[PDB]
């Protein structure tokens, strides 16, 4: 949130899955970087 | 930052002018900020608090 | 407006300098030896009235 | 040395000893939209702490108090001051132009020349009160019966009206006039129509008010103004 | 008694009232003779009130007469500040006249008290009228230095 | 401010001041122009 | 641009010209930096404050050599 | 020059470590006859720098502003212009490509 | 002259999901997002509660504090604490001035004055009139709006458009104006109450600006020197030349009508 | 950096961009064009109607193309200094 990407679901196991089919605009805007994804995966390992 | 230590009796320091009467009460006072004059003072905490 | 109007106002974009509220950059001519004085204030009536 | 904020003593409390905090770059000026430090203090016990609302670049160009937004010479709102006194031209209301004007104006004001002197302000105030006191002190026949009889039939050089007893100036003046002639319900008026119609709790109060008769009347928008032009030929 | 003042704005000529107040005018006369008024800033200029100057320090203070520190002022009835151009003296007390003086720009009837009147500007009043329009900072002081290039007495 | 060496702009500004009867403005502008470009004679000739 | 050698920081941006600065000269006494540019103007800079002191407009064309 | 450049460099370098500098500062303050009234008594006011949350992100956006006008240009001071004549005006006439 | 009574016994709790299929809550901006934008002026759901001063106003714990503000919820009528509340439950009166920055209703005033003229005025402009829009039942719109507005404060001007349901009541004071704005929103006379725009009338602007000077004159005349104040009426109610000789004995406005040390009046007495 | 870009903006203005092996040619072109404009502005005497830079640049580009295609590129009305400068810069580009 704070990015408007409220259609992306971050489930409790830290998987980023869209809740609907995204258009090209949404797919381009909802693209995150390596820092966010690396932090997400480290968080997933911690949760495991 | 006056640099010459000087005896007291010539400390009256007159402006020596005809005392311009056009000035109003706002500018009669010497100030740094718009509202007034403010300067540092090394007051210990306890006296300030008690008074 | 011909028969009965709601006084339709034009629609600006939310991203505009508006070019009408004030001078776009407001630079004043440098003051020279000779006083303008009246040359503009003498006809402030005209600053609005020629317009 | 970024020492002190310009705050008037009316909102600095009536205590000669106050404690206040400062956080640098904690806010944006509400005129400059520039980073500025907040100063928070307690005016008096039992009150939410005050705080500065504008930078020091402002309240210098405006000669105002950073907290209560009142000018430091006349003690009246800055908006009303610049609207009435019209001392020196103000800035625009749009964002980019106002911030550019404020920044360059702060620069030229820090160059040394003061943008506000109080001599001209006192002179402008005395001039303003002077102006206020000075402010204190066949074709007509056809536009007479064109619809005066018509509306009366539907739902009702010189001309003299009639008085019957059948059973610039704001409306609150009317309200504080009719209190001795009875309680009030509503007073509907219009400056262009120049007609004020009043309602009381009882018709007896209205009729005794009408009996006070020997400027006064007893019993688009242009349609209601036809009889209002009669004031010139009343 | 007659002194020219070569000021930056122009030329100022003063005729001294030696017949009325001799003691307070001889110092000015011989002072122009000595002429340390060279490069002296008119430190004070007030629209429609005065143009004060005459101190070598330039700080609005100082100024030494021939007597050295101060002297006695002489005033009598017929002297008045009824005009704009009367050349008078600057003091900071009962009898505290110094080398510095000022020029009147408007009738100051209230001022015919503790101030000595010893001059009238015959020529160059337009120079003083222009000096009344000089850029002045917050205090009564011109921003640019309004020096007196020379003061020749004649 | 963009370019103060463009003589046509100086002349245009002067001429537009003569149109609207602003004589004192125009003479201040000549003073600035001649004190900026003392070696171009168009400005001097217009001034005299 | 003025760069501290050790920290690779651009302390001063001496921006007063209108076109390419084709020449340069540095010394210990003030003026410390002298830049001549396409404008045909030579500017004498105060390195302590990063402000120009004197501008030399005698040249007619770009000044490509300072020494 | 060393002091000035060092000051600027230190200011530049300062822009992650938690800031720890808290100490009261007392200010003797003099009111000045704002709205007439009766002036006010002299005041002394205690300054304390409120410490910042180490977790706060940047507080506000930074926006660009067009560069302000420069200082007025200096006089030109050229040597007098020379005469080139129409022959040399034409000798530098370049054809179109 | 009796203690203020609580209006709503319950606390209105927040639970609501617009457009059941296609909306999802946004954690950062606390509002539901996604789905059709939906008319900007459609959500307006008429307010449920309504208040009047007569049956509701009274004493509260905030009356003691000199600088206390009014209840944001008394005007809208869901102040659920009664006399225990920390804000005044009574109506603003004539002399209830507040600081320029602070909204007279307890809120804070910004500078941009918004774009839809929604919430709170701007300290940069001084206006006392507010747009009210909504129902246009019959020709008695003038009397119904007068009845529904005069009980909130003192009125200076009312102008109601006959063709469309638009009225522009102008209040005497900022306090009553903003209290009425926050008390007549989403009410039954839902009303679309907003702030007024700058008048395009060259005649209305002149009289509004004249009102501004007379308010300024009322404000400032308490500060001008006594001699100036008294002379203002002595000139208009007495001869003039009989005292210029006294003035000629010792003659400009700025020179004489001026305060501060070393002025002529201070100098004249000390002589 | 991510949070700063989230709460601050791009701060894109005022940043430089290094030449990264794909902008090398397009930047070398800019530098050569600027140098030729400088030389043009210099060799032209005073008061000779300076508005001639674009055409000389077109002539230089045509000379480069003719050299690439092995064509003489001999132009009738071109003044000698302009022709010499164009030849010099064309030789520089050809050696590169
Ligand atoms: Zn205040
Ligand atoms: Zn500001
Ligand atoms: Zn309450």
């Amino acid at each position: 949130h704070r990015k408007g990407l409220t259609y992306l679901h971050l489930d409790y196991n830290c998987n980023l899955k869209p809740t609907k089919t995204l258009t090209t605009k949404e797919r381009k805007k909802s693209r995150f970087g390596n820092a966010f994804h690396l932090m997400r995966e480290i968080l997933r390992l911690t949760k495991l | 930052e006056l640099a010459r230590n000087v005896p007291v009796n010539e400390m009256v320091q007159p402006a020596l002018g005809p005392a311009n009467p056009f000035v109003t009460k706002e500018q009669d006072s010497i100030k740094n900020s718009i509202t007034g004059y403010a300067e540092r003072e090394y007051v210990p905490n306890f006296v300030f608090n008690q008074e | 407006k011909a028969a009965g109007i709601n006084i339709k106002l034009f629609r600006r974009k939310k991203n505009e300098m508006d070019y009408n509220a004030s001078i776009p950059f407001e630079k004043k001519p440098a003051i020279g030896f000779y006083d303008t004085s009246e040359e503009d204030r003498q006809n402030f009536r005209e600053k609005r009235e020629a317009d | 040395d970024v020492e002190f904020p310009s705050i008037c003593e009316r909102c600095l409390g009536d205590n000669s000893y106050v404690r206040m905090t400062k956080e640098p770059l904690g806010q944006e000026c509400k005129i400059c939209s520039k980073p500025c430090t907040i100063f928070r203090w307690i005016k008096e016990r039992g009150q939410k702490p005050g705080k500065t609302q504008i930078c020091v670049g402002c309240a210098r160009y405006k000669n105002c108090c950073q907290s209560c937004m009142l000018d430091l010479q006349f003690g009246l709102p800055i908006a009303l001051r610049d609207a009435a006194l019209k001392l020196v031209e103000s800035g625009p209301t749009n964002d980019i132009n106002r911030e550019f004007f404020a920044q360059n104006q702060q620069r030229l004001l820090s160059n040394g020349e003061t943008a506000y002197d109080s001599q001209e302000a006192s002179a402008a105030a005395r001039n303003l009160v002077k102006k206020v006191e000075k402010r204190e002190l066949v074709e007509s026949k056809q536009i007479l019966k064109e619809a005066r009889a018509s509306d009366a039939s539907l739902n009702a050089g010189n001309v003299s009206l009639s008085i019957n007893m059948e059973p610039e100036l704001a409306d609150y003046k009317i309200r504080k006039h009719f209190e001795q002639y009875g309680p009030l319900k509503s007073v509907v008026c219009s400056h262009r129509a120049k007609c004020a119609f009043v309602n009381f709790k009882t018709r007896s109060s209205a009729e005794i008010a009408a009996a006070a008769s020997p400027l006064k009347v007893q019993w688009g928008p242009e349609g209601e103004v036809r009889n209002a032009k009669l004031a010139d030929l009343v | 008694a007659n002194v020219e003042l070569q000021t930056s704005l122009g030329k100022i000529l003063i005729e001294l009232y030696t017949e009325h107040a001799p003691k307070t005018c001889q110092n000015f006369y011989t002072l122009a003779k000595e002429g340390y008024y060279d490069g002296v800033i008119f430190h004070r200029v007030i629209p429609d009130f005065v143009i004060q100057g005459g101190d070598p320090t330039g700080t609005g203070r100082g100024g030494t007469s021939i007597y050295g520190d101060k002297f006695d002022d002489e005033i009598h009835s017929d002297l008045h500040h009824t005009g704009a151009g009367i050349l008078s003296m600057a003091n900071a007390g009962p009898n505290t006249n110094s080398s510095q003086f000022f020029i009147t720009l408007a009738p100051t009837p209230w001022l015919d008290g503790k101030h000595t009147i010893f001059g009238r500007v015959v020529s160059g009043l337009s120079v003083c009228k222009r000096m009344g329009l000089i850029r002045t900072d917050s205090s009564d002081r011109p921003i640019e230095p309004l020096k007196i290039i020379k003061a020749v007495a004649l | 401010d963009v370019d103060s060496t463009y003589i046509p702009l100086w002349l245009k500004y002067i001429e537009c001041e003569m149109k609207n009867r602003n004589i004192n403005h125009a003479r201040n502008l000549f003073d600035r122009a001649v004190t900026q470009l003392p070696r171009v004679d168009k400005l001097w000739y217009k001034y005299v | 641009r003025v760069w501290d050698m050790r920290t690779r920081q651009n302390v001063h941006v001496l921006s007063g010209h209108k076109s390419t600065v084709a020449s340069l000269a540095v010394q210990e006494f003030d003026p410390q930096v002298v830049t001549g540019s396409m404008d045909s103007t030579i500017r004498l800079w105060d390195l302590a404050a990063g402000k120009t002191l004197t501008t030399l407009t005698h040249h007619k064309k770009t000044v490509r050599a300072l020494s | 020059t060393k002091l000035a450049l060092q000051k600027i460099l230190s200011k530049q370098i300062a822009q992650a470590v938690v800031q720890q500098r808290d100490d009261p500062v007392y200010i003797r303050y003099t009111p000045s006859n704002q709205m007439g009234q009766a002036l006010s008594k002299q005041r002394i006011i205690k300054m304390v720098t409120a410490e910042q949350d180490p977790m706060e992100p940047p507080k506000f956006r930074h926006k660009k502003v067009p560069r302000g006008p420069p200082s007025p240009p200096p006089p030109v001071l050229h040597s007098p212009p020379r005469k080139v004549s129409a022959q040399e005006q034409q000798d530098w006439q370049i054809p179109p490509s | 002259k009796q203690p203020a009574r609580k209006q709503i016994e319950t606390r209105p709790e927040y639970e609501m999901e617009p457009e059941q299929p296609g909306q999802v809550y946004n954690l950062w901006y606390n509002k539901w997002s996604g789905g059709m934008r939906q008319d900007p002026l459609k959500s307006q759901v008429k307010s449920e509660t309504r208040c009047v001063i007569s049956r509701d106003s009274g004493y509260t714990k905030a009356d003691k504090n000199p600088g206390s503000f009014f209840c944001l919820y008394f005007a809208r009528g869901m102040c659920s604490e009664g006399s225990k509340c920390e804000y005044l439950h009574r109506l603003p009166k004539d002399t209830d001035f507040f600081n320029a920055n602070v909204d007279c209703f307890g809120r804070e005033k910004h500078a941009d004055y918004r774009d839809d003229m929604g919430g709170v005025g701007s300290f940069l402009r001084q206006n006392y009139t507010l747009y009210v829009g909504g129902i246009t039942p019959t020709d008695d719109i003038e009397e119904i709006v007068s009845r529904h507005f005069a009980e909130w404060g003192d009125i200076e001007r009312i102008r109601v458009l006959n063709s469309r349901g638009i009225a522009f009541i102008t209040y005497l004071n900022e306090a009553n104006a903003q209290f009425a704005k926050e008390a007549m929103a989403h009410q039954s006379l839902c009303l679309n109450v907003r702030w007024a725009t700058t008048d395009p009338n060259p005649a209305s602007q002149a009289r509004n600006q004249r009102r501004l000077e007379e308010r300024a004159a009322n404000a400032v005349k308490k500060l001008l020197p006594k001699q100036f104040l008294l002379d203002l009426e002595e000139t208009k109610n007495g001869k003039s030349g009989n005292r210029k000789r006294k003035l000629e004995l010792e003659p400009s406005d700025d020179l004489l009508y001026a305060d501060g040390a070393n002025s002529v009046h201070n100098q004249l007495a000390a002589n | 950096n991510l949070l700063a870009r989230q709460f601050e903006g791009r701060h894109s203005t005022g940043v430089a961009k290094q030449i990264t092996k794909q902008r090398v040619d397009s930047h070398q072109d800019l530098e050569l064009r600027a140098a030729v404009m400088n030389d043009i502005l210099d060799m032209i005497p005073e008061g000779i109607r300076q508005g001639k830079s674009k055409t000389i640049l077109q002539h230089l580009s045509e000379a480069w193309r003719c050299w690439k295609a092995n064509i003489p590129w001999k132009v009738p009305g071109l003044p000698a200094p302009i022709e010499n400068m164009i030849l010099r810069y064309v030789k520089s580009k050809a050696d590169w």
